[PDB]
RNA sequence: ACGGACCAAGGAGUCUAGCAAAUGUGCAAGUGUAUAUGAUUCUUUAAACAUUUUACGCAUAAUUAAUG
RNA sequence: UUUUAAUUUAUUCAUUGGAAUUUUUCAUGUCGAGUCGUGUUCUUUGAGAUUGGAGCACUAAUACGUGUGAUACAUUUCACA
RNA sequence: GAUGUUAGGAGGGCAAAUCCGCCGAAUUUAAGCAUAUAAUUAAGCGGAAGAAAAGAAAAUAACUAUGAUUCCUUUAGUAACGGCGAGUGAACAAGGACCAGCUCAAACGGUUAAUCCUUCGUUUGGUGCAAACCUUUCGACGGAAUUGUCGUU
């Protein structure tokens, strides 16, 4: 039952005991390098709450990603185009900081391994910093579990890469069913494919 | 429109209870966390502010504490839900 | 545009030539499904490949009157024909946990279609002639001879078939019992206006009611 | 169908058929309705008046199935039933035909047309017309709502 | 340049489809037509013809 | 006034979507059997054949911004 | 030739374990947090006092909840999840 | 933590018609043109399979209600968006194809981690001439794991 106090004390974030911790995690984790493993997860009841689990093959990375948007990426400060898409500053990119940052270390870093899931660990003024859950697909601890090994067959490469974490559902509207979606159930693009497709039969 | 569980509908289209005539039918490990968790974390220093406003005690003051609470959570139902959950809290506290 | 005709609005302006496809293979794969659940069938071995929907009405009140075929019997219904779900899927019979039976007539037009499957079931042995009793509801298993003698009739699809449905339009009463004096637009018009009071009456009765 | 075709009968005037000052230039005024107001008012005028402007309320989402609902007048309640039953309904004056055209996929009913004098007709419709009902209480029927 | 998406099927009542075959089977059971359409017939019996 | 030194071959109102008019055909207050389904059809067969006693399209009723 | 429907053969000895179907009681439990949500900006959408997403600020409740029910808001019912 | 010419393994690149993310125009149309349109396209970057992705309601409806996803007919060029200009444009229900549903998070085993992996030898029988392959479990050792695996739903 200890995870479930665990929860509640990381549901407050304001306390002066959270401030404290956070404050002095955040400034560790500046310090240490951007992409780094962690020998132990430092959020065990969020971890577990994900996909993570304490078998040989699972391992933990933190990672520090910069906040903010990231500007348009036009020479100088000037596009040739229209005054629609002259702007350049208030570029929102689609993509989250939280999916950003497994894909920096599910990319070429750690490459043999795959993305389960990632979370919050902590925050900072022009940072923002996470955890991210690997799994080693050929370690047979897992490999052999008749649970979790789904992620071992080679269909779930780079899910981070390809939208299929958490975060990448999330940001593909894959988090909301009904009417609030509608167009993004078969994905995005293959729904305004379907629907822009046009069928003629053959004896009209 | 609005049906009713009981009283059956009526054969009519239109109005109360159209349609079809068919047959109808029909924490002690909590408060021990939340006693706990109070007791390692207190309050968030918005609770604070919240509490001292309700403390000091006036009309005005309940309608500026609803609207900090207001605008420090967004919408509405929020609001009234963290200042009678403070207004409680600190009734309880008075002992 | 000139002379007299219909405004154009042909949605037709973007890159559509990539989009267009045409289906010259058509009857090839109707072919290819029927041979495809001919093997199906002709494989798993005598077992029809079908498997027993709930005839349930149609919703919204467009459809209102039709019935057509569900995805699934509900708890209560397969309760009623003594049969755990976790179990009746195995005998071919469809399941959901999301219909709710919000009406008697609902639950006792599945609960005998449920029993009339029940009464063709003919189970199989397993282990090399040892016929046993069954469990969780499932009817019993039948021997050597009987087996060899039931295995080879003609299979039944029209209760897997939707429920062929007769009702009766043509239909009359005696002239003297009809009510003379009734007024139904007059009925209509009443109801439309008394709307909202029956739903202030009906809020004020369960505000009443949450006491 | 290439031989039907009015180009075939042409293939060697020149002009195809488009005029020989005025030529077939490609779009020469406008694409699609471009000249809405402007130069194609006077065509938009005399075959289409009504259609720049907008009027009424936004109904946000539709839901056809709520409003849907067919209609049937009252000189065509006699045609459903086949006339052999139609016969033997007008014969006997101890009994008359009972329809609900709701069976028949009929919601409202109006009064347009004539019904048959002195032959009562209990009818069985979702919604009914006033005039309709007149008809029918007149004719000596009688309107049985349904839903 | 010629493109796969040609009207090459069309779509004919059913209706017109089997009033056409009964006008067929009528004209095949007539000796002028059938004589007239090519068929060498002129030593058969009987134009409907039929056989056990 | 511009093109044309000569000859051979190739060379340009077509295809699809949608609408209307015209005419022919079938049925007719109905009409079209859509996807699909079955059939000892299955070089020819990717077409023909059929639809266990309310799918939808258009028409059969219009008018209003709209409760209707 | 590959398998896949029907089809030669079960008999015992043994305790060893497990499972599944149905009666008496508890306990009405748990139910995903910098997350939802809100404000603002950009983008996207048919979505329009914002459809989704993203950036920043604020930052929740605990099932009697919050989330939808296509017009913003207050008070309050119902339905579904 | 650092380090291993420690033992055992993986990633890199090629290939793209279908598929999954990101980034992202303009020609064009509006008879000009700036919102709009082209287009959530072209180009660019990255990532898989024989299919991918979506998928088991924080759904729809308002009815006598339905019951994961996907696709086909239709809704429908409709509701709606739009210098309401040019143009853009769904969703529910309905008819079908196919149809399988499931497990992690807390409870309890604490009169016993009941779990998982590595290595080293033995055997339980087999189809192959052979090579190999399918099965076999006595273990022992070394560990991982109570900062939580398995059993229990």
């Amino acid at each position: 039952g200890a995870y479930k106090y665990i929860q509640e004390i990381w549901k407050k974030k304001q306390s002066d005991a959270m401030h404290f911790l956070l404050r002095v995690r955040t400034w560790e984790y500046r310090q240490l390098p951007v992409v780094h493993r962690v020998s132990k997860p430092s959020r065990p009841d969020k971890a577990r709450r994900l996909g993570y689990k304490a078998i040989q093959g699972f391992v933990i990375y933190r990672v520090r990603v910069r906040r903010g948007d990231r500007k348009k990426r036009v020479k100088k400060g000037i596009v040739h185009g229209k005054p629609k898409h002259q702007g350049v500053h208030k570029q929102k990119s689609t993509r989250n900081l939280k999916s950003v940052a497994e894909g920096k270390v599910g990319k070429s870093i750690c490459g043999n391994l795959r993305v389960l899931n990632s979370y919050w660990v902590g925050q900072d003024a022009v940072y923002k910093y996470y955890e991210v859950i690997l799994v080693d697909p050929n370690h047979n601890a897992v490999r052999n579990n008749p649970k979790i090994n789904w992620i071992c067959n080679p269909v779930h490469k780079h899910r981070e890469l390809r939208g299929l974490t958490s975060a990448g559902k999330k940001y593909r509207g894959l988090r909301v069913k009904g009417h609030l979606s509608a167009k993004s159930r078969p994905s995005i693009r293959a729904n305004w494919k379907r629907r822009q497709l046009i069928k003629l039969r053959k004896c009209r | 429109g609005r049906k009713s569980t009981i009283k059956p509908a009526t054969g009519i289209a239109v109005g109360f209870n159209s349609g079809h005539v068919v047959t109808k039918r029909n924490s002690k490990r909590k408060e021990l966390i939340k006693d706990v968790v109070r007791e390692i974390t207190g309050f968030s220093p918005y609770e604070k502010r919240i509490i001292e406003l309700i403390k000091i005690g006036t009309s005005a003051s309940t309608k500026r504490s609803l609207k900090y609470a207001k605008k420090k959570l967004g919408t509405h139902k929020r609001g009234k839900a963290k200042r009678e959950e403070i207004q409680k809290v600190v009734i309880l506290q008075r002992r | 545009v000139a002379h007299n005709n219909v405004l154009p609005n042909v949605h037709l302006h973007k890159w559509w030539q990539r989009h267009v496809r045409v289906n010259f293979s058509k009857n090839i794969k109707k072919k290819k499904r029927r041979l495809l659940r001919e093997k199906r069938r002709k494989a798993n071995g005598g077992t029809p490949i079908e498997k027993l929907h709930p005839i349930v009405h149609c919703p919204t009140q467009r459809y209102n009157f039709r019935t057509r075929l569900g995805k699934g019997f509900t708890f209560e219904e397969l309760k009623g024909a003594g049969l755990t779900p976790r179990a009746a899927q195995t005998i071919g019979i469809c399941y959901d946990k999301r219909r709710k039976n919000r009406s008697e007539e609902s639950l006792t037009k599945n609960v005998e279609r449920l029993l009339k499957y029940k009464n063709s079931l003919v189970m199989i042995p397993l282990k090399k002639n040892k016929a046993k009793k069954g469990i969780g509801g499932i009817p019993a298993d039948a021997d050597k001879n009987t087996i060899k003698e039931f295995r080879n009739k003609k299979p039944l699809l029209s209760i897997f078939k939707k429920e062929k449905n007769t009702k009766p339009f043509y239909e009359t009463i005696e002239v003297s019992k009809i009510d003379k004096e009734f007024l139904a637009y007059k009925t209509l018009r009443r109801a439309k206006l008394a709307e909202r009071r029956k739903n202030r009456r009906q809020q004020k009765k369960d505000i009443k009611f949450k006491s | 169908a290439t031989r039907f075709k009015k180009n075939r009968k042409k293939r060697g005037h020149v002009s195809a058929g488009h005029g020989r000052v005025g030529k077939h230039r490609k779009h020469p005024g406008g694409r699609g309705k471009a000249g809405g107001l402007h130069h194609m008012r006077i065509n938009f005028d005399k075959y289409h008046p009504g259609y720049f402007g907008k009027v009424g309320m936004r109904h946000l989402n539709l839901l056809k199935n709520r409003t849907y609902c067919p209609t049937i007048n009252v000189d065509k309640l006699w045609g459903l039933l086949p006339e052999e039953k139609k016969k033997e309904f007008s014969e006997n004056k101890d009994i008359a035909p009972v329809i609900d055209v709701t069976r028949k996929g009929y919601f409202k009913v109006l009064g347009n047309g004539k019904l048959k004098h002195n032959q009562p007709i209990v009818v069985k419709a979702r919604y009914f017309s006033s005039v309709a009902e007149k008809k029918i209480k007149a004719v000596g029927g009688q309107c049985i709502l349904v839903a | 340049p010629t493109k796969i998406w040609r009207r090459w099927g069309r779509k004919v009542n059913l209706k017109e489809k089997r009033y056409a075959v009964c006008s067929s089977i009528a004209a095949s059971g007539v000796t002028s037509l059938v004589l007239a359409r090519g068929h060498r017939i002129s030593h058969l019996k009987e134009v409907p013809l039929v056989v056990s």
